[PDB]
C-alpha cells in the first residue's frame, strides 16, 4: 500500500514532514508541558476526516487519553471553522481513557476489532492517537531497575502500535512530555515569543529548519 | 472504548 499523508493544518510543518504525518508510521511529538502537543492532536483528529484533496484521508479516529485532556468542544470548534459538521466529525472519533499502562496496552489490542470493522467502509480508521504515550509508564515504572523494565514494556506497546499502523495503513500519533526511542519520526515542539509554536525534526538526517505556527480557532495554522 |  502507498503511504497516505495527513496535513497538520500548518503548511510549514507539513513541509518539514514531506506532506503530512504518514500512515504506516508512528510520529511522536515531544516537548514541555504547555507546548501545544494536545492541540496538534486535536487538529489532526479533524484534518484526517477531510477528503484527500484537502489534506485528509476520509478517515475515522481512535483516541486513547491518559490525562483527561481530550475536549469534544475543541473538536467541534476546529471542525466548524474548517467547513465540516461538528457533530459528524465528533461521531467518527472513538474515545478511551486509559486507567493505567496495562489498561493502555489492552485498549490498543482491543482497537484492532473496530479497525477491522471499518476497514472496507467509506471511513476506515486512518488515525490512532495516544496522549500521553508515556505518562503512565513514567509513574508506574520508577526507581532502581525500572529503566530497563520500563523501556521493555514501552517497546512492546510500541511494537503493537507499529503492527496496527502497517497491517491496516494507519497513521499513529503519540505525545510525550519532556533514553532510546522507537518512533518512526520525532518532532520537538516548544513555545515561542508572542504566542508562537516552533516545531523541529529530531535525529532525522529529512528537511532541516523549523516550522512556526499559531494555535487558532482552526486548530493550528501558519 | 466509546464514541466521542
Amino acid at each position: 500500500a502507498t503511504i497516505g499523508r495527513i496535513s497538520t493544518g500548518s503548511k510549514s510543518l507539513d513541509k518539514l514532514l514531506g506532506g503530512g504525518i504518514e500512515t504506516q508510521a508512528i510520529t511522536e511529538v515531544f516537548g514541555e508541558f504547555g507546548s501545544g502537543k494536545t492541540q496538534l492532536a486535536h487538529t489532526l483528529a479533524v484534518m484526517v476526516q477531510l477528503p484527500p484533496e484537502e489534506g485528509g484521508l476520509n478517515g475515522s479516529v481512535m483516541w486513547i487519553d491518559t490525562e483527561n485532556t481530550f475536549r469534544p468542544e475543541r473538536i467541534r470548534e476546529i471542525a466548524q471553522n474548517r467547513g465540516l459538521d461538528p457533530d459528524e466529525v465528533l461521531k467518527h472519533i472513538a474515545y478511551a481513557r486509559a486507567f493505567n499502562s496495562n489498561h493502555q496496552m489492552l485498549l490498543v489490542q482491543q482497537a484492532e476489532d473496530m479497525i477491522k470493522e471499518l476497514l472496507n467502509t467509506d471511513r476506515p480508521v486512518k488515525l490512532l492517537i495516544v496522549d500521553s504515550l508515556t505518562s503512565h509508564f513514567r509513574s508506574e515504572y520508577i526507581g532502581r531497575g525500572a529503566l530497563a523494565e520500563r523501556q521493555q514494556k514501552l517497546a512492546k506497546h510500541l511494537a503493537d502500535l507499529h503492527r496496527l499502523a502497517n497491517l491496516y495503513d494507519i497513521a499513529v500519533f503519540v505525545t510525550n512530555q519532556v533514553l532510546a526511542h522507537s518512533a518512526t519520526l520525532r518532532v520537538y515542539l516548544r513555545k515561542g515569543k508572542g504566542g508562537k509554536r516552533i516545531a523541529r525534526l529530531i535525529d532525522a538526517p529529512l528537511p532541516e529548519g523549523e516550522a512556526v505556527f499559531s494555535i487558532t480557532e482552526k486548530g493550528i495554522e501558519d | 472504548w466509546h464514541t466521542a
